[PDB]
């Protein structure tokens, strides 16, 4: 029903597997046995040619977090005023306002360090879309989705023996030879 | 003679994957049953 | 491969008393000042990542296993 | 103070090359179901269901409303799968035996 892998041609001595597909066996053994993903096709054309609209869309998804931000450190700014003058006012104990205010504060920063996560994690779904290049293994489960589900009909990606099938489908093994060539025309040191 | 028993275990666990994709089934269930079908394969051809 | 020092400090002993039984031998105060690492809670959770990667460090998961390990009965 | 937390994600992204371990870390953290939770959940299934038989009818029914529908049978597949997804740690527990 699903196709599978010879285990004599990938799985030995390098005089075999010989990385007809430049990938390492620690990477093709992630992707055959289903725990890393492949970019086995890019729609790098179509990114080109709509990319303003692309980014469009990422610039004012941008601005929705600065508003919230601003709101939410807004609130910040009002809950530390209000607690350390009411506290004060009352003067119940000596230093009311100050342990307070200390786990106010406290509490910016959870929330500073989740305006972090948050902005950080958006830059990075961003950057691994301008590095969307053919035969590029994705470790992370998490971040595939974002990138599936933010946008399709682009980056075509798989896993396991099909998305090999596919891979050996679209390849070009006459250019790949003559740019091996080259490099053993031109080239220095273990590279060669 | 041992080839029975691993020519058993690659006709089960494809069978096995009809019916899993024939129904509507989920990513991880699937997946599971597509990774033991291509560790059944390499069993028989070339088992350790 | 990881360092007795690292060993040492999973256990409950802490650097101050390590260094009084090990100070006559440059070895393990040599290992001693290269390892990085500091603490109980710390070097627990450290080689329960490099025995059993794949999992999120828990404070008592962490504890048993090293009591499973060796000293269960 | 931040020391766990890059140790728990590089965790994450490991080899594992066991199929038995992979599959026990596969199932990850999914939310087991306490009582409410999981009688909701069934709602949603039998709500998608009668959305997704009047959508199997051979009468007209409007293109917009189609859609709404549509989102009832969809959520009710992602109701399937959330359920089945958090009970396979059970499956797991009986096959032990």
């Amino acid at each position: 029903a699903a196709p599978v892998t010879h285990i004599w041609y990938f799985k030995g001595v390098p005089s075999r597997l010989g990385y007809l597909l430049d990938l390492a066996p620690k990477d093709l053994e992630k992707v055959i046995y289903f725990a890393a993903y492949m970019i086995t096709f890019v729609d790098e054309e179509r990114r080109t040619r709509d990319l303003p609209s692309l980014e469009a869309h990422v610039s004012v998804e941008r601005q929705q977090i600065e508003q919230r931000r601003d709101s939410d450190l807004e609130a910040r700014a009002k809950k530390l005023e209000t607690d350390l003058a009411e506290l004060e006012a009352e003067g119940a104990k000596a230093d009311v306002r100050r342990k307070v205010r200390e786990g106010a504060e406290r509490e910016m920063k959870q929330l500073r360090d989740r305006a972090q996560r948050e902005i950080d994690r958006l830059d990075e779904v961003w950057n691994r879309f301008k590095n969307l290049k053919v035969q590029d293994l994705e470790g992370d489960e998490l971040l595939y989705r974002e990138l599936r589900d933010r946008f399709g009909t682009y980056f075509d990606g798989s896993m396991g023996a099909a998305a090999l099938q596919k891979r050996l489908e679209s390849f070009d093994l006459d250019e790949e030879a003559e740019r091996l060539r080259e490099i053993i025309r031109t080239g220095k040191g273990q590279k060669k | 003679s041992d080839l029975n028993d691993l020519y058993r275990r690659v006709i089960n666990r494809n069978n096995r994957l009809k019916r899993l994709l024939d129904l509507g089934a989920p990513e991880i269930i699937v997946n599971n049953e597509k990774r033991m079908l291509q560790e059944a394969v390499d069993a028989l051809f070339d088992n350790g | 491969k990881q360092s007795v020092t690292v060993l040492l400090k999973a256990l409950g002993w802490t650097t101050e008393q390590i260094l009084e039984e090990f100070g006559e031998y440059e070895s393990m105060r040599a290992t001693l000042e290269k390892d990085h690492t500091q603490g109980q809670d710390d070097a627990l959770l450290d080689i329960y990542r490099k025995l059993r990667p794949g999992e999120p460090p828990t404070r008592e998961a962490a504890q048993t296993l090293l009591e499973n390990l060796y000293f269960n009965p | 103070d931040e020391d766990d937390a890059p140790a728990q994600q590089v965790a994450a992204a490991g080899a594992t090359a066991d199929p038995v371990k992979d599959y026990l870390k596969q199932i990850g953290k999914v939310p087991l179901l306490n009582a409410e939770q999981e009688v909701e959940l069934a709602k949603r299934i039998e709500a998608g269901l009668f959305a997704e038989d009047k959508l199997a009818n051979s009468d007209k029914l409007a293109p917009k409303l189609k859609r709404e529908l549509e989102i009832i049978a969809e959520d009710g597949r992602r109701a399937k799968n959330h359920l089945l997804e958090a009970n396979l740690r059970l499956v797991v527990s009986l096959a032990k035996r």
